[PDB]
C-alpha cells in the first residue's frame, strides 16, 4: 500500500520528536484520567466516612472524638482489636447526623427518627435511637477529616499543575512534527519537478502542478495532530475502562469487546465513499486554481474582448460541482457521526435490558447487582472515547486522498538525471547529422537536419514561420530529444553528456523574454555566478539598455514586479539579452533576439556582438536578414527542412526564398 | 464576535436555517438528557422485582423512538448547520471572482497571482469552518454550560455554584489574550501561504529559463527558504494555539478543588445532606467539556477571522477605472483627438505622456514609430482605458472618453497585444473570443486575412489544435496570426496592431500588411511598428521620443524631415 506505507516513513523519519509527544500525551492522559479518582478518594474517605462503623473504644487509641463523656474511634483510625465493645452506627437522615449509641443495625434506610431511627429496608426495623449531634460536636467529628482532606487536595494540586507542561510539550511536540513532515513533503516533491521533462509542463496548467504542492500538503499535517492525539487518548481510555471491566465481570465485557470490530467495519463502509467524494473535491480544487490562474494572467484579453461572462460561467461549473461534491459528503458526515454512536449506545441499553429483564423474573440481577452499577457506569464512559475518534474519520480520508495525490507525482517513472556544470570550456564546435524530430508521433518537424557550426563562426537560421528553428534550438538544448540522428558538441554527443554540462556550455536569449521578481541586475544575473555590479552594468551598456537605467531612481537596483509588468516588450527583451550575455557563454544562441527593439539599439547590439565574436561561436534565429547580412553561413528552412544554405553571396546568386525575402524586405523603392 | 459581526449579512440572508437548525440543537439536548433518568429508573425498578414484562415492552419501546428521533434530527440540524458553511465557501469564491473580472492593472500589480489563488481556496476554508463547527460548538457549549450553571443552582445549592465560578472569568480573560495574539500570528503565517505559492509558479512559468542556465540548484534552495519560513511563522501560532488546552484544563481543575474544598466546609457546618455533595462533585466532573469546547471555538475564530480579513482586503478594493453614472448615447467613434495629455503610470515618477495632442480622423490609419521605451503602447492604452485617466481629454468625436460605457468602448476596439496572450483551447477557440457567435466560414475568412491556411494544413487536427498553456504548443508567428485573426473577427471599428508583425517572416509580413490595407480601407487603425514599412500608407505617422511627439506627418514629409525617422528608414530599405 503505497499511501499507508509511505506516511509510515515520514513519520520514522521524525520518530524522536512524535515517540516523545505519545510520551507525553500518555503522561497526561494518566494524570487527567488519575485526578477524578483522587477526588473520589478524598470524598469518600474524609466527607462521607463519617458513615461508616464507629467502634466503641476507649481513649489512647491514637484518634477519638469525645461525644457525652465517651469517646468513640472510627474503623479504619483504629488499632487491631476484634470488635471491641460493639458497633455505634451514625446516620444522616433528612440534613442532620443521627448518633445509634443502642446497638448495630443493618443496611441503612433513611427514615425521620422523632427520637427512633427507623431502618425500614426489610422487616427488622428497630428504631433504635437517635441525638442530634448540633454543629460543634460534627465539627469534633471531622476536624481529622479536616486534615486529610487538606493533606490530600494539595496532593490533586501537585498533579494539576505539574501535568500542565506535559499537555503543551505534547500538543507543541505534535505540531512541530507535523510541520516537519510537510515541509519534507514540500522539498521532495519540488526536487521531483525539478527532475520532470518539459513535455510535463507543457501540456499541464501551472495551477495544477501549484496545488499539488501547497494546496494538497496542507491537507495532510491533520493526519498527524488531531487524529494521532485523539487516537491515542481514545486508546488509553478504553483500554482503562476495559480493564477495569474484566476485572469485575467475564462475560460481560468478552461481549462488550465486540465494539472493536464495528468501528473497523465501520470505518471501512466510511471510507468507500469518502473516498470516492473526496477525490473529486480535491480535483476540482485543482481545476479552480488552474482557472484562478489563467484568468488572471490573461485578464487584459478577457476584459478587453468582453468575456467576463463567459470566464465567470466558465468558473461557476467548478465551484457549483465542489459544493455539490461536498454536499455528497455533508450526507455521509452525517448519517455516521455522532448520531451512529449514540444509535448504538441506546441499543445497548436495550440489550442489557432485555436480557436482565429475562432474568430479572427470578431476582437473579437484584442478589447480583454489585455488577450493575459499576457496568452501567463503565458502558456510558465507553462512548465518550469512541466518538472521539469517529469524528477523525473525515480528515483522516482526507489527508489520505491528498498523500495519494502527492505521492502518485513523486513516483512518475519518466524522469532525466542530473549532472554538474561544465569543467572545461567547449572549443564551440556544434554539428547536427541527420536529425529527425517530431513533437507529436508520426509527424516529422524535422527531416534529415545535417550542418555543422565552427568555432569563431555565425550561423544563422532563416525559414518562413513554422519552419522549425526553434525546434533545432530544443534539441540543441536537449528540452526535447531527437529521434534519429545526432547532435554533437565538439566530438561528444549530446545524449552521452548530463543535461546540466550541456546547458552550461551555452547561454540562450529565448524567443519570449521571461523576468523574475526581484531586481533588474537580479534577472541580469539570476543570482548566481559572479554577480559583481560593474559586469552587470557592462552586459547592460552591451546591450544597450543604458537609456532605461537613467530612466529609474535606482538603476540596477528597480524592483522588478513579476513578469516585469512595469517594463516594455523591448526593454524585457534587452534585459534577458544582457542575462545572456552576462554569462560569457562559449556557444551564444539568439532566438529572435531583436524582435521588439527599435533599429537603433539593434545596431548598437550588433557593434558589441562583433566585438567579442571572434572567439565565440554563435547561432541567430533572425527573420530581420538584416542582422544575419555579414554571417558565416545562412540556413534556409522550408517546413523542418534545409532547401539552401551558404554565405549571403552565394544566397543571392542562384535567387531562391532567401533572395526573394531579402528584396522584399529591402526597399521596393 | 467580529467573525460573526463580519458575516452578520449571510447570517441575514440565511435566518430560518439557522434558526431551525438552533432550535433542533436544544431540542436534541433535553431528548438526550431524558435517556439517562429512564435507564435510571428501569434500573431502580429492576431492583425490589417490581420490573414486569410492561415494564419491559414499555422501555424498548420508548428507547427506539429516543434513538429514532436523536438520529433524525441530530441529522437534520447538521445538514442545516454545515450545510450553510459549504454555502460560505461558494458565495465567497463568487463574489472574489466576480471582483478580479472587474479590476485592472494597478491591482494586478500590488496583488501577487500565488497570493490571490490562496485567497480562494484556502482562506475560504479557515472561513468556512466558522460558520459550519464554529457555531455548532459555540451554541453546543452555551447551552451545556448554562444547563449545568442552572441545574446546580437549582437542585444542589447557590453558595457552591458561585464558588467553582471564579476561575472562570480568568479563563476568559486568558483565552481572550491568546486568540488576540494568534489572530496576528495567523494572519502573519497565512500570508506566508501566497508566498510559496508565487514561488511555486515563478519557478515553473519560468522552467525554460531556469534549466537553460543551469539554476536548478539555486531554485532548489530558494524554495528550500520559502518553506523554512513558512514552517517558522507556523510554529510562531502553535506557541499559542498550545496553551489553550492547558489553560482550560488548569482553571478547571482549580473549579473542581474549590467545589470540592466548600462543599466539604459546607457539610461540616451542615449546610449540605451528603447527598447533595455527591451528585454536585458529579455535576463538576462535567464541567470540563464544555470549555474545552470554548477554547477550541475561540481557536477556531480566529483562525477564519484573520482569513475573513484578506479577504474583505480584497473585496473592498475599489475600481481604478469606473464606469460613468450617466453615460453618453454615442453609437460610434468619428473622432480621436488627443488634447494635452499627460498621463503618469502609478508605480512611476516621471511623466510617461507629456503634452501629447493629435488629431485621428474617421477611417484614417495613424501610424506610431519611435526607439524602445518611448511610450508607444502608452497611447494605445489610454485608448483601451486601462489605467486611471490622466490629464487633459480623449474625445471620441467630441464626447470625453470618461463619459462611454467600458462596454461599447470595449466593443468598439480590436485589440492586439504586444505580448501574446492565448489560453488552452483549441485555435478555433481562440479565434472565436472576438465573436463567440460566428460561424466557420467568418473564422475561416479572419484566418485567410491573417496568412494562416497554410499553417492550418500543416498542423495535426488544424482548427481543433490543442494549444498549450500560453500557446507554448506553436511558434510565435502562428501565436500572432491567432491574435490578428482574433481581433479581425469582431471587424472592429479601431484595430490597434500593437506590433503584430514581429515574428511574421517577409512574404507572411508583406501579405499579411496587403491584407489589412485591403481591409481596414477607410476605418480607424492604431499599427505601432518598428519596421517602417508597415506605416507607409499611414496618413499621420507619429515618432515618439520619451513621451513626447518629435515628429508628425506622413511619410514623405518624416523623409524631408532628416531625423530619426529618415535615418531608421534608410538603415530598412537601404540596406
Ligand atoms: C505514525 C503516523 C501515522 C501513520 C499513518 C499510517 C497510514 C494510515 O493511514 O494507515 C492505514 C489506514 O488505516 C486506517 O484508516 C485505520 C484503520 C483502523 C493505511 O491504509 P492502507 O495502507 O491503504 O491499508 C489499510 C488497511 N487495509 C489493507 C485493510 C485496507
Ligand atoms: C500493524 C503493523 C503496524 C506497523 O508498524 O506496521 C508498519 C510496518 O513496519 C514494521 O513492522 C517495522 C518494524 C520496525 C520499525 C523500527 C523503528 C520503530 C520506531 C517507531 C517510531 C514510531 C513513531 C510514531 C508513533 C505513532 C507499517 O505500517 P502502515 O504503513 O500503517 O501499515
Ligand atoms: C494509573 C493510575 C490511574 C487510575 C487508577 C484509579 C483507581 C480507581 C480506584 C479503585 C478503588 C477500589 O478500591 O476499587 C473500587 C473501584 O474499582 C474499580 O473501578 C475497578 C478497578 C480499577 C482499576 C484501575 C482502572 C484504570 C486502569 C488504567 C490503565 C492504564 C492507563 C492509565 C495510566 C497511563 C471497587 O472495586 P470493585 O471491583 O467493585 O471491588
Ligand atoms: C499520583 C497518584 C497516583 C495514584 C492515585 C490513586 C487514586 C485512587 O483511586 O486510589 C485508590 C486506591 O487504589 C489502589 O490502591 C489501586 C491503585 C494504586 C496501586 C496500584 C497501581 C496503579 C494501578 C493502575 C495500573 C495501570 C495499568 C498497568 C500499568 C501501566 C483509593 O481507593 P478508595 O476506595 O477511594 O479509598
Ligand atoms: C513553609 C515555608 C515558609 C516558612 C514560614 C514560617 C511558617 C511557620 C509555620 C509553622 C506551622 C507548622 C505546622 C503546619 C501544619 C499545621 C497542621 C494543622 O493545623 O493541623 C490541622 C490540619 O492540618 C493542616 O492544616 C495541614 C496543612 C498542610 C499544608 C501543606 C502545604 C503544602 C502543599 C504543597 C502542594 C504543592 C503543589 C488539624 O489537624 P487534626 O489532626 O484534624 O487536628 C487535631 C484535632 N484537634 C485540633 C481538635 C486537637
Ligand atoms: C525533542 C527532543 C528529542 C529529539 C532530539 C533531536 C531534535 C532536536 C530538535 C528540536 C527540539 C526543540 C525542542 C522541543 C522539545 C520540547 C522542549 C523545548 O524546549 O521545546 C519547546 C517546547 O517545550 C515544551 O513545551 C516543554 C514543556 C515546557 C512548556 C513551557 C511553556 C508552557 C507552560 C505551560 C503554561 C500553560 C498555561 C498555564 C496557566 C496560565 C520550548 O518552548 P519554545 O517557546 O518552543 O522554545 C523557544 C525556542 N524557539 C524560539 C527556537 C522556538
Ligand atoms: C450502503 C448502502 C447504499 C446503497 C446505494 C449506494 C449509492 C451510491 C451513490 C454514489 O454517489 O456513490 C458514489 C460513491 O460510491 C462508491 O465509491 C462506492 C460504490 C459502491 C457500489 C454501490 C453500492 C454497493 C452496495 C453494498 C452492498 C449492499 C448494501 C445495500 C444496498 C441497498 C459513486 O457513485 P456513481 O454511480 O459513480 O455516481 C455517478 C455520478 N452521477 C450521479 C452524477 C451520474
Ligand atoms: C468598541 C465597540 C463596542 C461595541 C459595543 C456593542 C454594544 C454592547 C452592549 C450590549 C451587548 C449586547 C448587545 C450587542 C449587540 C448585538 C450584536 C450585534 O452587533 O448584532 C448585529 C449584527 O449581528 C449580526 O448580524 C450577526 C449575528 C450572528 C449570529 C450567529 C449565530 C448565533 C446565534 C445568535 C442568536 C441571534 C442574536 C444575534 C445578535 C443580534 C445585529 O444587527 P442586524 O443584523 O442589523 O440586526
Ligand atoms: C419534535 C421536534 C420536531 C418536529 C418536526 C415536525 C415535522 C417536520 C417535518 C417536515 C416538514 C418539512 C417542511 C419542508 C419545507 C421545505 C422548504 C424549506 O423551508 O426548507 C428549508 C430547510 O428546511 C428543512 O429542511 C426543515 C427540516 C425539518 C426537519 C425536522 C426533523 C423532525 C424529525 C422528527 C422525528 C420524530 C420521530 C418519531 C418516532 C419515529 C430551506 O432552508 P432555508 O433556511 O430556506 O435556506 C435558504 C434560505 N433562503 C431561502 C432565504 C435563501
Ligand atoms: C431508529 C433509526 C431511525 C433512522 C431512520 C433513517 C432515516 C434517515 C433520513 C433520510 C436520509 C436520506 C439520505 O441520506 O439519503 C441520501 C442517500 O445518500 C446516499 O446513498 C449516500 C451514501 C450514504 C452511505 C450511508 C451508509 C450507511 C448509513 C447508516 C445506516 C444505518 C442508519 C440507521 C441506524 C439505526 C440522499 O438524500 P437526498 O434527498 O439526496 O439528500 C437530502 C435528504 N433530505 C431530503 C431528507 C433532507
Ligand atoms: C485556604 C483557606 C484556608 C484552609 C486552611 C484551613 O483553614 O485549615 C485549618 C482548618 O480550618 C477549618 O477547619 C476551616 C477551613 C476553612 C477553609 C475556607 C472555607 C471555604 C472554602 C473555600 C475553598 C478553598 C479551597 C482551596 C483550594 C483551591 C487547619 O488549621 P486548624 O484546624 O486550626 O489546625
Ligand atoms: C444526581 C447525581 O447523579 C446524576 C446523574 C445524571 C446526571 C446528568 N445530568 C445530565 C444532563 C445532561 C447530560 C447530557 N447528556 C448529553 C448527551 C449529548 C449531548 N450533546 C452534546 C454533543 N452533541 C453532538 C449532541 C448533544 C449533551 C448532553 N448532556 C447528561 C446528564 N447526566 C447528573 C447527576
Ligand atoms: N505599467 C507600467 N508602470 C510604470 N512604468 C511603465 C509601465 N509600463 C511601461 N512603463 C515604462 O514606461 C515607459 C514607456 O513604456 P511603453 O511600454 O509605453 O513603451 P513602448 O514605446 O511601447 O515600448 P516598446 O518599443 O518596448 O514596445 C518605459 O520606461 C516603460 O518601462
Ligand atoms: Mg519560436
Ligand atoms: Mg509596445
Amino acid at each position: 500500500m503505497k499511501i499507508g506505507k509511505t506516511l509510515w516513513r515520514y513519520a520514522l523519519l521524525y520518530r524522536k520528536l512524535l515517540i516523545t509527544a505519545v510520551l507525553l500525551l500518555t503522561v497526561a492522559v494518566g494524570a487527567e484520567l488519575t485526578g477524578p479518582f483522587i477526588g473520589k478518594k478524598m470524598i469518600d474517605d474524609h466527607i462521607l466516612g463519617i458513615e461508616k462503623t464507629w467502634y466503641e473504644a476507649a481513649e489512647k487509641d491514637k484518634n477519638a472524638v469525645q461525644f457525652h463523656g465517651v469517646s468513640y474511634v472510627r474503623e479504619d483510625r483504629l488499632q487491631e482489636p476484634v470488635s471491641k465493645a460493639k458497633e455505634a452506627h451514625i446516620y444522616q437522615v433528612g440534613m442532620a447526623f443521627y448518633f445509634v449509641d443502642q446497638a448495630v443495625s443493618f443496611d441503612g434506610n433513611r427514615t425521620v427518627s422523632d427520637g427512633k431511627l427507623t431502618i425500614t429496608n426489610g422487616d427488622k426495623s428497630r428504631a433504635y435511637a437517635a441525638e442530634k449531634l448540633t454543629k460543634q460536636e460534627l465539627f469534633q467529628f471531622y476536624q481529622p477529616e479536616i486534615k486529610g482532606m487538606v493533606l490530600l487536595i494539595c496532593l490533586y494540586g501537585g498533579l494539576l499543575v505539574f501535568s500542565v507542561f506535559f499537555q503543551y510539550g505534547q500538543h507543541y511536540l505534535l505540531q512541530m512534527s507535523a510541520n516537519r513532515i510537510i515541509q519534507k513533503m514540500r522539498q521532495d516533491v519540488f526536487s521531483h519537478i525539478q527532475k520532470m521533462p518539459i513535455r510535463y509542463f507543457d501540456n499541464l496548467p501551472a495551477g495544477k502542478v501549484v496545488a499539488r504542492i501547497t494546496n494538497d500538503t496542507e491537507a495532510i499535517r491533520d493526519l498527524y495532530v488531531t487524529v494521532l492525539s485523539t487516537f491515542v487518548t481514545s486508546g488509553i481510555y478504553m483500554f482503562g475502562i476495559f480493564t477495569a471491566l474484566f476485572l469485575l465481570d467475564v462475560k460481560l465485557a468478552f461481549v462488550c469487546l465486540a465494539i472493536v470490530p464495528i468501528i473497523w467495519l465501520w470505518s471501512v463502509i466510511y471510507r468507500r465513499y469518502a473516498s470516492y467524494y473526496n477525490q473529486k473535491i480535491r480535483s476540482i480544487n485543482s481545476d479552480i486554481n488552474a482557472k484562478m490562474n489563467e484568468s488572471i494572467q490573461g485578464m487584459t484579453i478577457i476584459q478587453a474582448f468582453r468575456h467576463q461572462k463567459e470566464t465567470m460561467r466558465e468558473f461557476e461549473e467548478l465551484n457549483e460541482s465542489h459544493f455539490y461534491f461536498q454536499n455528497r459528503m455533508l450526507n455521509l458526515n452525517s448519517l455516521m457521526s455522532h448520531n451512529l454512536v449514540n444509535v448504538i449506545r441506546n441499543l445497548a441499553f436495550v440489550c442489557l435490558i432485555w436480557h436482565f429483564g429475562g432474568a430479572s423474573l427470578n431476582a437473579a440481577g437484584i442478589v447480583s447487582i454489585g455488577v450493575l452499577y459499576a457496568f452501567v457506569d463503565y458502558l456510558n464512559r465507553l462512548f465518550q472515547p469512541i466518538t472521539g475518534i469517529v469524528n477523525q474519520f473525515s480528515k483522516l480520508e482526507l489527508a489520505r486522498v491528498s498523500a495519494g495525490r502527492v505521492f502518485e507525482l513523486l513516483e512518475e517513472k519518466n524522469t532525466e538525471e542530473a549532472g554538474e556544470p561544465a569543467k572545461e570550456r567547449a572549443l564551440g564546435r556544434v554539428e547536427f547529422r541527420d536529425v529527425s524530430f517530431a513533437y507529436q508521433e508520426g509527424e516529422e518537424v524535422l527531416k534529415h537536419i545535417s550542418f555543422t557550426a565552427q568555432k569563431g563562426e555565425t550561423v544563422a537560421l532563416v525559414g518562413h514561420t513554422g519552419s522549425g528553428k526553434s525546434s533545432i534550438l530544443n534539441l540543441l538544448f536537449r528540452f526535447y530529444d531527437a529521434q534519429k540522428g545526432d547532435v554533437l558538441i565538439d566530438g561528444k554527443s549530446i545524449y552521452n553528456m548530463s543535461r546540466q554540462e550541456l546547458r552550461s556550455h551555452m547561454g540562450i536569449v529565448l524567443q519570449d523574454p521571461y523576468l523574475f521578481s526581484g531586481t533588474i541586475g537580479s534577472n541580469v544575473s539570476l543570482d548566481d555566478e559572479r554577480m559583481t555590479e560593474e559586469e552587470i552594468k557592462n552586459a547592460l551598456r552591451q546591450v544597450g539598455a543604458e537609456p532605461l537605467l537613467k530612466k529609474l531612481p535606482k538603476g540596477i537596483n528597480e524592483p522588478v514586479i513579476e513578469k516585469g509588468s512595469t517594463l516594455s516588450s523591448g526593454e524585457r527583451q534587452l534585459i534577458s539579452f544582457a542575462r545572456a550575455l552576462a554569462f560569457d557563454p562559449a556557444i551564444l544562441i539568439l532566438d529572435e533576439a531583436t524582435a521588439h527593439i527599435d533599429t537603433e539599439t539593434e545596431a548598437v547590439i550588433q557593434k558589441a556582438l562583433d566585438v567579442v565574436k571572434q572567439g565565440r561561436t554563435t547561432f541567430v534565429i533572425a527573420h530581420r536578414l538584416s542582422t544575419i547580412r555579414n554571417a558565416d553561413q545562412i540556413l534556409v528552412l522550408d517546413k523542418g527542412e534545409i532547401v539552401e544554405r551558404g554565405n549571403h553571396e552565394e544566397l543571392m546568386a542562384l535567387e531562391g526564398q532567401y533572395y526573394q525575402m531579402y528584396e522584399l524586405q529591402k526597399g521596393q523603392k | 464576535f467580529s467573525v460573526l459581526k463580519k458575516l452578520g449579512w449571510f447570517f441575514k440572508a440565511y435566518w430560518l436555517r439557522y434558526t431551525i437548525a438552533i432550535v433542533l440543537l436544544l431540542a436534541v439536548n433535553v431528548i438526550e438528557m431524558f435517556p439517562p433518568k429512564l435507564l435510571g429508573n428501569a434500573i431502580d425498578d429492576m431492583k425490589a422485582g417490581a420490573f414486569t414484562a410492561e415494564g419491559l415492552l414499555f422501555y424498548i419501546g420508548i428507547f427506539f423512538v429516543l434513538t429514532a428521533a436523536v438520529y433524525i434530527m441530530s441529522y437534520f440540524w447538521m445538514h442545516q448547520l454545515f450545510g450553510g458553511a459549504n454555502l460560505m465557501e461558494k458565495i465567497l469564491r463568487t463574489k472574489l471572482m466576480g471582483h478580479l473580472l472587474t479590476m485592472s492593472p494597478p491591482f494586478y500589480e500590488k496583488n501577487r497571482t500565488g497570493d490571490l489563488m490562496a485567497r480562494g481556496t484556502n482562506d475560504l476554508q479557515a472561513v468556512s469552518l466558522t460558520t459550519g463547527f464554529g457555531i455548532l460548538t459555540l451554541v453546543d457549549s452555551t447551552m451545556f454550560m448554562m444547563t449545568i450553571f442552572l441545574t446546580m443552582g437549582f437542585l444542589i445549592s447557590w453558595k457552591l455554584t458561585f464558588a467553582a465560578i471564579i476561575p472562570l472569568p480568568v479563563m476568559a480573560i486568558a483565552i481572550s489574550l491568546y486568540g488576540s495574539k494568534i489572530h496576528e500570528r495567523f494572519t502573519e503565517a497565512q500570508n506566508a501561504f501566497g508566498a510559496l505559492n508565487d514561488r511555486v509558479l515563478e519557478s515553473v512559468s519560468g522552467v525554460r529559463v531556469i534549466r537553460a542556465y543551469v539554476q536548478e540548484t539555486n531554485d532548489v534552495r530558494r524554495f528550500n527558504e520559502m518553506t523554512a519560513d513558512v514552517y517558522q511563522k507556523n510554529m510562531k501560532v502553535a506557541f499559542i494555539d498550545s496553551l489553550f488546552e492547558p489553560t482550560v484544563k488548569l482553571l478547571v481543575g482549580a473549579s473542581y478543588l474549590i467545589g470540592l474544598g466548600y462543599g466539604a466546609f459546607l457539610v461540616f457546618r451542615n449546610e449540605l445532606t451528603l447527598g447533595e455533595l455527591v451528585s454536585f462533585n458529579v455535576y463538576l466532573g462535567m464541567m470540563i467539556w464544555p470549555m474545552f469546547a470554548i477554547g477550541e471555538l475561540i481557536n477556531v475564530m480566529q483562525r477564519g477571522n484573520a482569513s475573513l480579513d484578506r479577504v474583505n482586503e480584497t473585496l473592498s478594493y475599489e475600481t481604478d477605472v469606473t464606469d460613468p453614472k450617466q453615460p453618453a448615447d454615442l453609437k460610434e467613434p468619428g473622432d480621436i483627438v488627443f488634447s494635452h495629455v499627460s498621463f503618469t503610470y502609478p508605480s512611476s515618477t516621471s511623466d510617461n505622456l507629456q503634452d501629447i495632442s493629435f488629431t485621428v480622423r474617421k477611417g484614417q490609419t495613424v501610424g506610431i514609430a519611435g526607439k524602445t521605451g518611448s511610450g508607444k503602447t502608452t497611447i494605445i492604452k489610454q485608448l483601451l482605458r486601462q489605467y486611471p485617466p490622466g490629464e487633459g481629454s480623449i474625445t471620441f468625436s467630441g464626447v470625453p472618453i470618461q463619459q462611454i460605457p467600458l462596454d461599447r468602448l470595449r466593443g468598439w476596439i480590436g485589440y492586439v497585444p504586444q505580448d501574446h496572450l492565448l489560453f488552452s483551447r483549441t485555435v478555433k477557440e481562440n479565434i472565436l473570443y472576438g465573436k463567440q457567435d460566428a460561424t466557420d466560414k467568418e473564422v475561416q475568412q479572419a484566418i485567410a486575412e491573417a496568412h494562416f491556411e497554410k499553417d492550418l494544413h500543416m498542423l495535426p487536427s488544424g482548427l481543433e489544435t490543442m494549444v498549450g498553456e500560453k500557446g507554448v504548443a506553436l511558434s510565435g508567428g502562428q501565436k500572432q496570426r491567432i491574435s490578428i485573426a482574433r481581433a479581425l473577427m469582431a471587424n472592429p471599428e479601431i484595430l490597434i496592431l500593437d506590433d503584430s508583425l514581429s515574428a511574421v517572416d517577409a512574404k507572411t509580413e508583406a501579405a499579411i500588411i496587403k491584407n489589412i490595407r485591403e481591409n481596414r480601407k477607410g476605418k480607424t487603425t492604431f499599427i505601432l511598428t518598428h519596421r517602417l514599412s508597415a506605416v507607409e500608407h499611414a496618413d499621420l505617422i507619429l515618432v515618439m521620443d520619451g513621451g513626447v511627439i518629435a515628429e508628425r506627418g506622413t511619410h514623405q514629409e518624416l523623409l524631408a524631415n532628416n531625423g530619426w525617422y529618415r535615418e531608421q528608414y534608410e538603415r530598412q530599405q537601404l540596406f
